[PDB]
């Protein structure tokens, strides 16, 4: 079938200035008779079912604003926004409604460019309440960080934890354009009761070294 | 004015059988072919098939060609697609769209409908505090709930400034786990009261957790 490559994986770009979306196709969505190419880009935001945003590759909807300019012909089609403003924070789809089956793009997520943050970190100890269930579980927090990508590591005793602990992020903070973080890190009583020392790495671009936070069990 | 509404979500175990059920109005929903896409929870959409009220529901995907059946019953105007059985990868979100002829682009949408398939019972969450340059962080982690979602609020919901609520993230033991936080102040920490309101309605169950250190 027809596939189709959107070119961005991720795209950050500040207020204000245009982005550059693409799609390419191993076939041609052109027919050459009317000279109306049979592509489509959708808009979805967090939690909301996607809205179509072009058809023909040039052509917008009825709530779609100037701003939203589409492009390309044959095999190279160009998605341009002329000034990015902030409640078009989306990942916008690509299909084909020529030859059936259809078929989507990979997604572009667009971040806003901001100045880089760095993270405010914060380590929680497991509750008592949790203790008596018969299992704990110790709380990293990653506060007010751009850019998204950062990584964080867990020590009990300074031997490295993998597998274990599980991670969860915030979308991209609509006032601030930042985002957050939190690794839950699952462990049994028995064991935890074992050892002493539990410690959060932490590494990110924001910061020249790594920050550590950490605590002593009691 | 055209419009498409979905079924309610839907959780049950890896095996049986279910329906969506896409029902279409306004002027001229004859004309519309209706297509089904699905967006799995990290992933994005993906095209499965569409069909015509009166019949030519001849397109299929050959990733979803033996998997599922689609339908339509023209009378209600509705349109179905079913499952003869279920695994752990068919939890997804569905949406029901609308194009204009054979070739067209989906211009209407419809709501979705959440899908989960877990062979998991459902219990309800168990709350737990979250304590501690002036910039203290506060949290509730609520542990071990099934099926989604929840509803966490923060002090009655006066308060809103600086609050995050994670997604849920599917634990091993195969139920849900997420984690509210708020940074205040330290010059705050005793003086003023913070109680996390977490709602699970399958659950039926209402909880207020009082957050303090010590």
């Amino acid at each position: 079938d027809i596939v189709m490559t959107q070119s961005p994986d991720s795209l950050a770009v500040s207020l204000g200035e245009r982005a550059t979306i693409n799609c390419k196709s191993s076939q041609s969505v052109l027919y050459s008779s009317i000279n109306k190419n049979y592509l489509a880009w959708y808009q979805q935001k967090p939690g909301q079912p996607p809205k179509l945003l072009i058809y023909w590759a040039s052509t917008r909807e009825s709530g779609v604003p100037d701003r939203f300019s589409g492009s390309g012909s044959g095999t190279d089609f160009t998605l341009t926004i002329s000034s990015l403003q902030a409640e078009d924070v989306a990942v916008y789809y690509c299909q084909q409604y020529y030859s059936t089956p259809y078929t989507f793009g990979q997604g572009t997520k667009v971040e806003i460019k901001r100045t880089v943050a760095a993270p405010s970190v914060f380590i929680f100890p497991p509750s008592d309440e949790q203790l008596k269930s018969g299992t704990a579980s110790v709380v990293c927090l990653l506060n007010n960080f751009y850019p998204r990508e950062a990584k964080v590591q867990w020590k009990v005793d300074n031997a490295l934890q993998s597998g274990n602990s599980q991670e969860s992020v915030t979308e991209q903070d609509s006032k601030d354009s930042t985002y957050s973080l939190s690794s839950t890190l699952t462990l049994s009583k028995a064991d935890y009761e074992k050892h002493k020392v539990y410690a959060c790495e932490v590494t990110h671009q924001g910061l020249s070294s790594p920050v550590t936070k950490s605590f002593n069990r009691g | 004015e055209v419009q498409l509404v979905q079924s309610g979500t839907e959780v049950k175990k890896p095996g049986e059988s279910l329906k969506i059920s896409c029902k279409g109005s306004g002027y001229g929903f004859i004309t519309y072919w209706i297509g089904w896409v699905r967006q799995m929870p990290g992933k994005g959409l993906e095209w499965m098939g569409i069909i015509y009220p009166g019949d030519s529901e001849t397109r299929y995907s050959p990733s979803f060609q033996g998997q599922v059946t689609i339908s339509a019953d023209k009378s209600i105007n509705t349109a179905y697609l079913q499952w003869s059985s279920l695994k752990a990868s068919d939890t997804a979100i569905y949406y029901c769209a609308g194009g204009s002829g054979i070739s067209t682009p989906m211009d209407v949408w419809g709501q979705g409908t959440t899908v989960t398939v877990s062979s998991a019972s459902t219990k309800g969450p168990s709350v737990f505090p979250l304590a501690p340059g002036g910039t203290a962080a506060l949290g509730c982690l609520v542990k071990d709930y099934f099926p989604e979602p929840v509803t966490v609020s923060w002090n009655s919901g006066a308060l809103t400034s600086g609050v995050h609520t994670f997604p849920a993230v599917l634990q091993s033991s195969g139920l849900y786990s997420l984690s509210s936080v708020v940074t205040v102040p330290s010059s705050s920490l005793g003086t003023q009261t913070y109680i996390c309101n977490v709602n699970h309605k399958p659950s039926n169950t209402k909880v207020d957790k009082k957050v303090e250190p010590k």
